[PDB]
């Protein structure tokens, strides 16, 4: 019963999903940054704009 | 408001004379008769209005021949103008549309 660097290596099924998920999250965060800095942000109840 | 003596530059106090109220120095003879209306407005900060109008409030600003909202092109929407801070602010305009299978909030 052994462990190794091939037991934590990511295959091809992860290095394509990770890129798309990082791009989707970064673009939605950039959209919320742009919607806070230059106009309307639909403010959640009980907090400030930031 | 603080007002200061042109002579010595100490702080003036308001007192009453035989014909008028006066701004008067405590350390020199200078007095200034209040002849006419003088004022100083603070304009403090009012409450938030964001969570106060939501949820079918008692709005009233709707009028005959009012404009339809721009998305639905129906007059099934309220619109209002309010000061958000003190009343020296120019009033901002805001509107919300509520129709069947359609919820939106606009500016
Ligand atoms: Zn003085
Ligand atoms: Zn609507």
């Amino acid at each position: 019963f052994s462990i190794g660097i091939g037991d934590v290596t990511p295959g091809q099924g992860l290095l394509k999903a990770k890129y798309e998920l990082l791009n989707a999250g970064y673009k939605k965060c950039d959209e919320y940054i742009e919607a806070l800095n230059t106009g309307k942000l639909q403010q959640q109840p009980g907090c400030t704009a930031e | 408001m603080l007002l200061f003596c042109p002579g010595c530059g100490n702080g003036l106090i308001v007192e009453e004379g035989q014909r008028c109220h006066r701004f008067s120095c405590n350390t020199c003879p200078y007095v200034h008769n209040i002849t006419r209306k003088v004022t100083n407005r603070k304009y403090p900060k009012l409450k938030e209005v964001d969570d106060v109008l939501g949820g079918a409030a008692a709005w009233e600003n709707v009028d005959s021949t009012a404009e339809s909202c721009p998305k639905c092109e129906h007059p099934r929407a309220y619109f209002m103008q309010l000061q958000t801070r003190s009343a020296d602010e120019p009033m901002t305009t805001f509107y919300k549309c509520c129709n069947a299978q359609c919820g939106h909030r606009w500016r």
